[PDB]
């Protein structure tokens, strides 16, 4: 076996960048990752299926490289309804121009380029290490939901499907 | 006390123990694992035609007083096997001197006799042959790809003095040929070099097959594995490619399995009465459907359909030119983000043959043969198989399934190779409405860009689309956080669900137990069935269909009320009114005026059902005529009494 990328990464994150710039070959193959995390290959050579486990992250740009606020967003993204479907969450990270808020975005790239010093706030940027260590001692829980959140969950459930359901 | 080195057989206590049991075996395994003389009369019958071969079960691990032999040939096959030989032609000769007998001692003097033992219990195939294994029986369960050209072996050798002619036969001895160097007779006496002459010596033929294993347990990580196995002298071209073939033999060491035996061919008492006994309820036919995935949702004509797909059916077959199997081919397609690709996983987790996705023959120039090299639908050509995404697949590849619709059957002819050869299985395919999801404005043959010819010749589709709305979803949401309110499925047990252990052996006796007849007395109901749809691809979908109904149950011969359902399957799987109104209007003046009628007014139902429907054709809604009733009661015009006198007002 010799995986494109998705079998020397097998317990991680698998990164996309350029979604959009891909073919049919790539997204037939990335949304079989991104349903059941077992791709099966049978063709003249072997027909088997390797497991591995993606937290699939991708980056992409709508058809006109920035938004349309006159354009539908099922218009405005290209990717069929499966897809996203299968997406979770989708992050619309759309920038509009302020009067207030690009002054602090200006203030963040001149003082880390005039410096590899962050921001002088009363907190402590954590070394890559520590917080390694949490998410590897995070991994090993096993939470348990409850009844009362349980009814909270059902009636929120519902009232998103009569809501979503133009 | 003769003891072999490194071996526990003593040979004259296991003739004798070997004679003992050969005597006297009337299905003492039948007993604690009719009849008279079970290995007395098969002797006695394959003496006569010339069949030197003798098949036998090892009858030996349930017998009394050979517990100590089947546990002696397990580890050494070689020794037990040419003592065997030895001791099957002196009770054959003992039965010989018992009887009055014509001229029979002058043949069966110099022949020879086998013993072929097959009946051993299952293994993990070559992952659990492991070094302590080594000259142990074994066996293997799978299929053969390749079938290299018989090869002569030389048994024995012709010698002749060139200048002489004086000949010597030699045989083999572990693999050596001693080549005599110079005449010893007494006209040929001088010196001189012998010539080595073969094509007047008997040759033992030997054969590499190459081999595709599969077990009934694969571990988590394992991959398919080649074996190559070697066949030897009357065994040769008696297992080619293209067959489901169990076969056992001597596990040797590079590793191979010298073969003992091949099979072409393929509970307790309580168990079966506790499937004879669930088999009689009624609600068997929704009780399977939901327990065949209790995690999931209700499905009834998807998880109903899934059940019959592999109870399978029945398969019949003519003498020389005919073939015909219970199978249908399914295909899903709807709204996504449902339980599809579970399904997909489950019946890959049943079945014990099948690919998660066609094979193609090749001319192997080593050995100059047609092999076959494959997996997918040729290696389950047996169960099912799996296909996803059946709208983004190509089109090159759509020829094969074409073929393998109604037909199983792969033709190719290509470059070195002109064959058709079998491959029959069923396929379960899952499909995407193209980028529609489904739509209510566009009709059903336009939406999944699917072809027509490709479709009809489908034996069942399903609408799996959600179409989301209250008092249901809300059920989907509780019914998946029901088994998150506890940590643990301890109380999965409560409730009305077959295990999976028990549903197997069900689900592996009736289909080996049942071949049902399609009588004619189900030809009117068909008929029908038929026209509704065309006012031949769905009548033979719906004849196997109606068959799996019958193979289900119990039953050998169909029966009338289980096409009904059949139609209703095909027709729920694809898809208060005034005239509703009407009907139960009519429907009440007509029951008023027949009620009304007569002067003994004091009748049930069961005679209302019978006296106002056999007049007249087919059976109509008698919910809607309890409806009627139960309108009736409101407005007090019939009183209901009980359920055994139905009768009106004063």
């Amino acid at each position: 076996l010799e995986g494109g990328a998705l079998v020397l990464a097998d317990n991680g994150i698998c990164c996309i960048d350029e979604f959009d710039k891909m073919d049919e070959s790539d997204r037939t193959a990335i949304h079989e990752v991104m349903e059941q995390q077992t791709i099966s290959i049978s063709k003249a050579g072997i027909n088997t299926t390797l497991n591995a486990r993606t937290s699939i992250l991708a980056a992409a740009n709508p058809l006109y490289g920035r938004y349309n606020p006159r354009l539908s967003p099922l218009d405005n993204i290209n990717l069929p309804a499966a897809l996203l479907s299968r997406f979770d969450i989708l992050f619309l990270m759309l920038d509009i121009p302020s009067r207030d808020d690009d002054e602090k975005l200006a203030e963040h790239v001149t003082y880390v380029h005039m410096h590899n010093k962050q921001p002088d706030l009363d907190f402590t940027p954590v070394e890559p290490s520590k917080m390694r260590e949490y998410i590897a001692y995070a991994k090993t829980k096993r939470p348990v939901m409850s009844e009362a959140v349980n009814d909270y969950v059902v009636q929120a459930y519902i009232r998103l499907r009569q809501d979503s359901k133009d | 006390l003769r003891i072999i080195w490194g071996t526990n057989v003593s040979i004259q206590e296991c003739t004798t123990n070997f004679r003992n049991f050969l005597m006297s075996f009337k299905y003492k395994f039948r007993k604690i694992l009719d009849e008279e003389l079970y290995y007395i009369k098969q002797l006695n019958e394959m003496r006569e035609l010339g069949t030197s071969n003798l098949n036998l079960d090892a009858n030996l691990l349930a017998y009394k007083q050979t517990e100590d032999l089947y546990h002696q040939l397990l580890n050494y096959p070689q020794e037990v096997i040419s003592i065997m030989d030895q001791t099957i032609k002196d009770c054959m000769v003992s039965l010989i001197v018992d009887n009055n007998l014509d001229y029979d001692l002058d043949e069966i003097e110099t022949k020879f006799y086998k013993v072929r033992p097959y009946n051993v219990g299952s293994c993990k195939g070559m992952r659990e042959l492991n070094p302590n294994d080594i000259d142990k029986l074994i066996n293997l369960k799978g299929l053969v790809l390749r079938s290299t050209p018989v090869i002569p072996d030389m048994k024995v050798a012709f010698f002749k003095c060139n200048v002489c002619d004086h000949t010597m036969a030699v045989e083999i001895d572990r693999g050596v040929i001693q080549e005599p160097a110079r005449c010893e007779r007494i006209d040929c006496n001088e010196p001189n070099s012998m010539s080595l002459i073969h094509n007047r010596c008997s040759f033992a033929d030997k054969q590499v097959i190459k081999l595709q294993e599969t077990p009934d347990f694969v571990p988590d990580g394992q991959t398919p594995h080649s074996i190559s196995l070697c066949v030897y002298d009357e065994l040769v071209d008696s297992c080619r490619a293209g067959d489901r073939i169990e076969v056992t033999g001597t596990f040797r060491s590079k590793t191979y399995v010298d073969v003992v035996h091949v099979k072409k061919v393929s509970i307790t008492d309580q168990d079966l009465a506790k499937i004879r006994e669930v088999a009689a309820r009624e609600d068997l036919y929704s009780l399977l459907a939901r327990s065949i995935a209790p995690s999931i949702y209700e499905l009834e004509d998807v998880k109903k359909g899934i059940l019959l797909q592999l109870f399978g059916g029945t398969n019949k077959t003519f003498t020389k030119g005919g073939r015909y199997r219970g199978d249908i081919n399914i295909l899903l397609c709807g709204d996504p983000s449902t339980s599809k690709s579970q399904i997909l996983q489950y019946v890959h987790k049943i079945t014990p043959r099948g690919v998660y996705t066609t094979a193609y023959i090749t001319r192997d120039v080593d050995t100059k043969q047609l092999v076959l090299e494959s997996g997918a639908l040729v290696l389950s050509d047996g169960g099912v198989c799996c296909i996803d995404e059946f709208d983004k697949m190509s089109d090159s590849t759509r020829s094969v399934l074409h073929e393998v619709m109604e037909q199983q059957t792969i033709s190719i002819a290509k470059a070195g190779i002109i064959t058709t050869l079998n491959a029959r299985s069923s396929i379960l395919a899952s499909a995407n409405p193209i980028g529609s999801r489904y739509n209510p404005n566009l009709p059903v043959t336009e939406n999944i860009d699917l072809p027509p010819p490709l479709l009809s010749r489908f034996d069942l589709v399903y609408l799996v689309l959600d179409k989301v709305d209250e008092k249901n979803d809300r059920e989907l949401a509780k019914h998946l956080t029901n088994l998150y309110l506890e940590d643990k499925p301890e109380h999965i047990s409560q409730d009305d669900v077959l295990p999976v252990e028990f549903l197997t052996m069900y689900i592996s006796y009736a289909k080996e137990h049942i071949h049902p007849i399609i009588t004619e007395a189900a030809k009117t109901e068909l008929v029908r069935a038929y026209v509704g749809m065309r006012k031949t691809r769905q009548l033979e979908s719906m004849i196997r269909l109606a068959e799996a109904h019958a193979k289900m149950k119990l039953k050998n011969v169909v029966e009338l009320e289980d096409v009904q359902e059949a139609v209703r399957l095909i027709r729920s799987a694809i898809k208060k009114s005034v005239i509703q109104r009407k009907l139960q209007e009519d429907l009440s003046r007509e029951i008023m005026n027949v009620l009304k009628d007569q002067a003994s007014d004091s009748m049930s139902f069961n005679e209302l059902i019978k006296q106002i429907n056999e007049h007249s054709q087919d059976r109509v809604e008698s919910s809607d005529i309890q409806e009627a009733l139960s309108r009736l009661q409101q407005e007090d015009k019939v009183i209901v009494l009980g359920e055994g006198v139905r009768r009106s007002v004063r």
